[PDB]
């Protein structure tokens, strides 16, 4: 039982003026619903389909494709750790170590309490200052090991 | 264009692409993401060919045949060694992931990731590691969905959406595991989703039909046949085994109906293996039953006959046109009645005279694409002749093809050609009771009743003509929305104007007419297209005689006493208790029949007519154009008491009886030329096919494959003895594999595709003159009329404005593509995909009658009430109420009639 | 756009243009130019065969360029000190400069703006810093992943 809220409608229609063809606005459709719930449910594909004017296998299609859109549930915080190759070099394999020991979860999997959910990601764009992961909005870079349980603690 | 392959010159088409002019010489290139239909768009990297600069270069570059134009003065290796090489490591990369499934896959034998697994010679495996696996989805009664064959071609999603125009079909996921379906379970809501099942080269979608009764391609026994299911005319190949019809596959005509069938055609051929169809002649005597070999029914049934006053025909337009013949002949001329209804008979007759009396040529269905603006008056074209609907989707394609052409992209390049027309289209505007599935790409759509659509045409029609009489009282916003119609087609350089009987309105036959000549008289390329009802209605129309309400009155009055009814469940066309009573007054009512109908309670001889599939005939299309159907199966083969005879057959051997008292079946030609004889407007049902003399160097045309297995052992549990090959007297084909399908066999007849190497549906390549095109000495069937060199006059008659009256209910068609067609209802899979049947309401006309969505309300109709679930219809304007024609209890014949003391139950 | 070089009438020449910010949802391939079309179109970033090249039919079918940021940051510098100027910046055949930088187990892993012709050993020593103590120089990937 999915029903799209007036601010994240109005964002949709707002992302829709800015394009000659509504379909252009699917992205930052699913990005504006997944922002305000953390994830895309089932129910936001066929919202987003109705109020854009496209079908509902466009609207997934698209959503399936981008990784950074949330097909399944999340936990409240997501860190994202770069697995590219830049990272391998600077020792990523450590960050993930301590990570996984840490939260004691596998990659793509979200903790007991849902708080955190670890995930791979490709290249941040930041390999000069690596290892470098990204938790909800902000970018964390020349990681130990030693500062991973640290810096945990400042996402409740 | 000239182009050099492997050192040989060949002539192509310049505009054509590399894959298809190679393969319309004859050359085997390996292929999975092309189609002919959809054009090109490089995903699959199957068909790679090594193209040189020039004639001086040895080193040359791989490129897709498909993406690359056959300009004039190409040059391409096809067996070069690394061409072959980069072949067969697609074919290895595909096979990676491919599951252990050929014994257990419905495609095997009929698969076209075998075949070109089998031409890349790709044989040994060293991928050692695992395979990826999909979950599948349900997608309804007809597909079934097995996502770890899928190869990634996108063959699936190209069709179903850039073509088909369907929705809820898609690509989803990333980049090894793209998956191809709907967003969740469901069934395929496309009305052609059942073109999947050819066009997907693996077994993913499979016919779910099929797969419940499965045997192999090899196994089946073919026959050339048309589509009963409604007007169109599709070639189909019905394939049987073991005296059961198995599948309908797609039969390619360049002509008709190319590639592409409907899913009514496709999937519901059910009706077919019902078990409590009429098996022999039966007798009743008392209240019990006997059981008549056919000398002793023919004996019986002369004698009777004989000793009787008069005797009445009834024909059918299910039924082909010698058995009608057969019925007019049998009873005489002025004795013969059409099964059908006085209104829906004047609709006909009107519609085949505007066909061939109009002066506006009337084009086949492939032929409906290359118009640049469509006008649908009345006809939900989905519904009831929903390739029309398809074709009509391509004509509105059209506008993109065009401002592609505009920029010198080559047409086979669809990408492009989509990109750069984003969501232009040719004017589309359908007029319809109701919201239909054309509105999605239609201009305008025009819900109101059937006469406010036709004073709808008639404006038009003066609004392009003065000369066109004039409607008064037109709104100010009506009137702007005629004028944007009036400018779309005055501006067209072809526009088509499609209408049919389905409607239930004359005059918006004469409305659609009207506008024609309109626009015949500015100097445009109008064409006119008409959808009748069923099969042979247009066979029935040019025959003629008197409407079944003549032959009701002629049974109940008494001056006539017996009755002849052919393939006609006469319920459909008459009201039943009307018809009940005429034939329990009459004393002899005989039906001839392949159906357990409803007057067969009442019939006091019964004959075992033969289906499509077990006889042989001609039918005639809403385009005019005579077919031959031929018989798939013998159906004494299996079971030899089965007494099931064609309905000319019977029909012509009763005749003999009645006059000679002896027993002569007869031959198919004989009654081919005794129509053409009688009647000269069917004088081209001789030209339909070859007569049953015609051989391809001597030998009959083969109905089964070369490989047809079982032949000592599909009977042996009956006995051990093999009985005689069935015998073809009736036409050119053999029940057996002695005989011919060569692809270039000079016919026009084929009854399946079949070349070595090519085992699927891609083997039509080979049948065909250039790929796509049509077949390579002609597509069968013939025009039986011309265009005429003079039209009609303006029809004068403006029907007045729609007014609502209390207590009378104008009844509004809402026809089904699953439901509306009578056979295909008695399909037992169409059950499963049969619409509740809800009554359509205003919420204006629901609110004052107070019933909600879902309640159940009583109508009286022919002082009979039954009771329907109500469902709020907006769209439906007031004053009417919309029932499913065609559905148990709810003739077509309603449609356009009046209802009294609709009531909550 | 506040202080009008964005917008309606630019500067007064009658020039209207307007610029948006599309923010991308994190695939890799969308950076290829036709598939970058194609996910700006709202679409699955498939990329699309050339010829037509987007010059003629790209973004809805109307005429489009793409262009990195760097070359776009170019383009003022050409434009406001002449085309004399960007061609003697360095004597080699790509003219202009471009930012190249050294990443890895290096001592000053960076970015620096250089004139094309430099050399990598003068990247990796002189900039970069050299590799980082106790390591030994074993391979070096140019320009990317790829
Ligand atoms: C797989 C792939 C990824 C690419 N990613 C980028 C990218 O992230 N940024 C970029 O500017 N160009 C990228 N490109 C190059 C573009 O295709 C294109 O050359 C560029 O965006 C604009 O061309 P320009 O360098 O002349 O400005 C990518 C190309 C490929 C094949
Ligand atoms: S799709 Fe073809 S290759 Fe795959 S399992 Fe079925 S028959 Fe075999
Ligand atoms: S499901 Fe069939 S048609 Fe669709 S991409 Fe896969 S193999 Fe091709
Ligand atoms: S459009 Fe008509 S003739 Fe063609 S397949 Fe469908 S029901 Fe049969
Ligand atoms: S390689 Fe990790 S940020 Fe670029
Ligand atoms: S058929 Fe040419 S790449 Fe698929
Ligand atoms: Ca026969």
């Amino acid at each position: 039982a999915f029903e799209l809220s007036a601010a994240e409608r109005e964002a949709i229609e707002h992302e829709m003026h800015h394009y000659e063809d509504p379909r252009a606005a699917s992205i930052e459709a699913l990005k504006i619903v997944q922002k305000q719930r953390g994830w895309v449910p089932d129910g936001a594909i066929h919202a987003i389909a109705d109020v854009l004017g496209i079908p509902a296998s466009d609207v997934e299609g698209v959503a399936t494709f981008y990784s950074q859109i949330f097909r399944q549930p999340v936990g409240r915080h997501v860190i994202r750790y770069c697995d590219s190759v830049v990272c391998h070099i600077n020792g990523y394999q450590g960050i993930q170590a301590a990570l996984e020991k840490k939260l004691n979860i596998k990659p793509g999997q979200t903790t007991f309490d849902g708080r955190f959910t670890l995930l791979p990601t490709c290249c941040l764009g930041n390999c000069d200052k690596g290892p470098n992961m990204m938790i909800d909005e902000d970018t964390h870079a020349h990681l130990t090991p030693e500062a991973i349980p640290e810096l945990l603690e400042r996402y409740k | 264009a000239t182009i050099h392959v492997d050192g040989k010159e060949y002539e192509v088409n310049g505009a054509d692409n590399l894959l298809e002019a190679c393969l319309s010489l004859g050359l085997d290139i390996p292929y999975f993401c092309w189609h002919p239909a959809l054009g090109s768009v490089g995903a699959c990297r199957q068909c790679a060919v090594k193209q040189y600069q020039n004639a001086e270069d040895t080193r040359g570059r791989l490129v897709m045949s498909c993406m690359t134009p056959a300009s004039d003065g190409t040059f391409i290796s096809i067996d070069d060694e690394e061409a072959k090489q980069f072949r067969e490591s697609v074919v290895e990369w595909l096979m990676t992931n491919h599951p252990h499934d050929c014994p257990v896959c419905e495609e095997g034998g009929n698969c076209h990731l075998q075949d070109m697994t089998v031409m890349t010679g790709h044989s040994f495996r060293r991928y050692r590691f695992t395979k990826r696996t999909h979950r599948n989805q349900d997608l309804g009664p007809f597909i079934s969905h097995e996502m770890n064959r899928c190869i990634a071609c996108y063959r699936c999603v190209r069709y179903y959406k850039d073509y088909a125009g369907g929705t809820d079909l898609g690509v989803y996921g990333a980049h090894d595991n793209v998956y191809f379906g709907r967003p969740e379970d469901g069934t395929l809501e496309s009305e052609f989703s059942g073109n999947l099942v050819e066009i997907c080269p693996t077994g993913v979608f499979t016919d779910k039909t099929h797969s419940e009764r499965y045997n192999r391609k090899w196994d089946m026994q073919f026959a050339p046949s048309i589509c009963q299911q409604c007007s169109i005319g599709c070639n189909i190949s019905p394939g049987e085994r073991y005296g059961e019809l198995r599948r309908i596959e797609n039969r390619y005509n360049g002509t008709v109906n190319h590639y592409f069938l409907c899913d009514r055609g496709r999937f519901g051929y059910g009706y077919v293996n019902l078990k409590d169809r009429p098996r022999q002649p039966v007798q009743r005597r008392g209240d019990d039953f006997i059981t008549l070999n056919a000398e002793q029914a023919m004996q019986g049934a002369a004698d009777i006959l004989r000793q009787s006053k008069k005797v009445i025909g009834i024909g059918s337009p299910r039924a082909s046109v010698e058995s009608n013949f057969a019925l007019r002949e049998l009873v005489g001329e002025e004795n013969f009645y059409t099964g059908i209804a006085h209104g829906e008979q004047e609709r006909l007759q009107l519609a085949l005279k505007v066909l061939r009396e109009g002066g506006i040529y009337t084009p086949a269905l492939r032929e409906i694409e290359s118009y640049d603006a469509v006008l649908v008056l009345g006809e939900d074209v989905t519904q009831t002749g929903a390739r029309v609907a398809l074709a009509v989707r391509q004509a509105v394609k059209g506008k993109a093809r065009e401002m592609a052409a505009a920029q010198k992209v080559a047409d086979w390049q669809i990408a492009a050609i989509l990109n750069i027309g984003q969501r232009a289209k040719h004017p589309l505007f359908v007029t319809n009771v109701d919201d239909t599935r054309l509105d999605d790409i239609a201009a305008w759509t025009y819900r109101a009743p059937v006469e406010d659509q036709a004073r709808l045409g008639f404006a038009i029609a003066h609004a392009l003509d003065n000369s066109a009489p004039a409607v008064d009282g037109i709104e100010p916003e009506l009137q702007s929305k005629i004028d944007v119609i009036v400018q779309a087609l005055a501006g067209a350089k072809k526009p088509l104007i499609i209408s049919g009987t389905n409607a239930g309105s004359l005059e918006v036959i004469q409305a659609a007419a009207n506008v024609a000549k309109a626009l015949k008289g500015r100097g445009a390329d109008v064409g006119i297209t008409m959808i009748a009802r069923s099969v042979n209605s247009m066979g029935l129309g040019i025959m003629g005689g008197g409407s079944l309400e003549e032959a009701l009155t002629e049974l109940e009055t008494g001056r006539a006493d017996a009755v002849v009814v052919l393939e006609n469940d006469l319920h459909r066309h008459a009201s039943a208790t009307r018809v009940n009573a005429a034939l329990a007054k009459a004393p002899l009512v005989m039906v001839v029949d392949h159906q357990r109908t409803a007057i067969m309670e009442n019939a006091h001889l019964v004959l075992s007519a033969a289906s499509f599939a077990e006889s042989d005939g001609t039918v005639i299309n809403n385009e005019g154009r005579a077919q031959r159907f031929f018989q798939v199966y013998d159906p004494a083969y299996y079971d030899s008491k089965t007494v099931m005879l064609e309905s000319w057959r019977w029909l012509h051997s009763l005749h003999s009886t009645l006059l000679s008292r002896e027993v002569d079946w007869t031959q198919l030609d004989h009654v081919i030329d005794a129509v053409v004889a009688k009647i000269p407007e069917l004088a081209g049902i001789k030209d339909a096919a070859p007569d049953a003399t015609f051989r391809i160097r001597g030998q009959k045309l083969a109905r089964e494959p070369h490989r047809y297995s079982g032949r000592t052992a599909m009977r042996a549990n009956i006995s051990v003895h093999e009985p005689r090959q069935p015998q073809d007297i009736d036409t050119m084909f053999t029940f057996s594999m002695e005989g011919n399908n060569q692809p270039t066999a000079h016919r026009s007849q084929v009854p399946f595709a079949w070349a070595p190497g090519w085992n699927s549906p891609q083997a039509w390549n080979k049948f065909q003159d250039e790929v796509g095109g049509k077949l390579r000495f002609g597509d069968p069937g013939v025009r039986l009329f011309e265009t005429s060199e003079n039209g009609l006059d303006y029809f004068t008659s403006v029907p007045a404005r729609f007014q609502p009256q209390d207590g009378k209910w104008r009844i509004a068609p809402y026809y089904h593509l699953f439901g509306s067609d009578e056979l295909s209802q008695r399909a037992p899979v169409f059950q499963s995909r049969m619409p509740q049947p809800y009554i359509k309401l205003n919420p204006a006309d629901a609110a004052k009658l107070g019933v909600n969505a879902g309640t159940r309300v009583s109508f009286s109709y022919d002082g009979n009430t039954v009771t329907l679930p109500v469902e709020i219809a907006e769209g439906l304007t007031a004053g009417q109420v919309g029932l499913p024609m065609g559905m148990s209890g709810i003739a077509p014949v309603l449609a356009g009639a009046h209802l009294e003391d609709l009531k909550e139950a | 756009t506040e202080a009008g070089l964005l917008g309606k009438n630019i500067m007064g020449t009658g020039f209207d243009f307007e610029l948006f910010v599309h923010t991308g949802a994190g695939r890799y391939i969308c950076g290829e130019e036709t598939a970058l079309i194609n996910s700006l179109e709202g679409r699955r970033a498939n990329p699309r065969s050339k010829p037509p090249f987007p010059a003629t039919s790209g973004a809805w079918g109307k005429p489009t360029c793409v262009n990195n940021v760097e070359t776009l940051c170019n383009v003022p510098a050409i434009l406001a000190n002449g085309v004399e100027w960007y061609q003697n910046i360095s004597k080699s055949k790509d003219a202009g400069t471009k930012l190249m930088g050294f990443s890895g187990r290096v001592k000053n892993p960076g970015l620096w703006e250089l004139p094309f012709g430099t050399t990598a050993r003068e990247i990796l020593e002189d900039y970069a810093g050299g590799m980082r103590d106790g390591l030994k120089f074993k391979a070096w990937q140019p320009g990317g992943a790829g």
